């Protein structure tokens, strides 16, 4: 995941 | 007890009017106090003094980086709590770093911080509710929605990015599932952001373009995305918490849901929600  | 705080950032001008263009965030003062809000991502940088000694970073999952040195995290956080910034400013803050600092995490990794969040949550002061925020995404994994699913079933009112791929949400995690408060983001032209998802997963909308917040280094950044209006959700929500009592975890996003403006928005397309986030401001 990443940070959005 | 209503107070207002004048020259805020218009995202908190946004949530505590039903009409666009106040620059004045109206109220109650209990502000989220007696809750406690759960910032998963790339850590809190707690001595930041916009937090007023309500924030403490307490755990890890990435090897030897316990600290953020990325950003995010500390933005977020400024957003549901910071006397500045944040929505509820009484609320206590917690950080739970599951995304490295150069912004990335393994969904077992943030598995591991959701459960961690969950236990961690029953050996802290939250009389009045515990709320949580992940403002990130990946792909869609039935893992991921089932840790952030099993959060909710605990009992903590967990918020979390639509995404900012101007695509249906369904396609991501832990966006798609069905039991998290997800968030679109907002426009100050009542726009919904060019980057922002929807769908039907899509559960709210909230100030998600040029917010103002906490950064690391003792700063503030002004930075776009659907993690800029998470927690404006989860800070929305401890509020409501500490102000009404808390309802429940999904009861939680279904009272902010009818609290918010509606058709108010552009750019929501059909299938996708028109509710923007109301604080329930009665001179609002
Ligand atoms: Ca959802």
């Amino acid at each position: 995941a990443a940070p959005v | 007890a209503y107070t207002q705080q004048p020259g805020a950032p218009w995202g908190l001008g946004r949530i505590s009017h039903r009409s666009k263009g106040s620059t004045t965030y109206e109220y109650d003062t209990s502000g989220g106090s007696g809750t406690c809000a759960y910032v998963i991502d790339t850590g809190v940088e707690a001595s930041h003094p916009e937090f007023e000694g309500r924030a403490s970073q307490i755990k890890s999952f990435i090897s030897g980086q316990n600290t953020d040195g990325n950003g995010h995290g500390t933005h977020c956080a400024g957003t549901i709590g910071s006397k500045t910034y944040g929505v509820a400013k009484k609320t206590k803050i917690y950080g739970v770093k599951v995304l490295d600092n150069s912004g990335s995490g393994s969904y077992s990794g943030i598995i591991s911080g959701m459960d961690f969040a969950v236990q961690d949550s029953k050996s802290r002061s939250c009389p009045k509710g515990v709320v949580a925020n992940m403002s990130l995404g990946g792909g869609k994994a039935q893992s991921v929605n089932d840790g952030a699913a099993a959060m909710i079933r605990a009992g903590v009112f967990l918020a979390v990015a639509a995404g900012n791929d101007n695509a249906n949400a369904a396609n991501y995690s832990p966006a798609s599932e069905p039991t998290v408060c997800t968030v679109g983001a907002t426009t100050s032209s009542d726009a919904r952001s060019s980057f922002s998802n929807y769908g039907n997963l899509v559960d709210i909308f909230a100030p998600g373009s040029n917010i103002l917040s906490t950064w690391i280094g003792g700063t503030t950044n002004t930075i776009s995305g659907t993690s800029m209006a998470t927690p404006h959700i989860v800070g929305l929500g401890a509020y409501l918490a500490g102000l009404e009592g808390f309802p429940g975890a999904q009861a939680l996003c279904k009272r902010i849901q009818t609290l918010s403006t509606k058709n108010v928005l552009t750019g929501i397309p059909s299938g996708t929600v028109n509710y923007l986030a109301f604080n329930g401001n009665p001179s609002g």
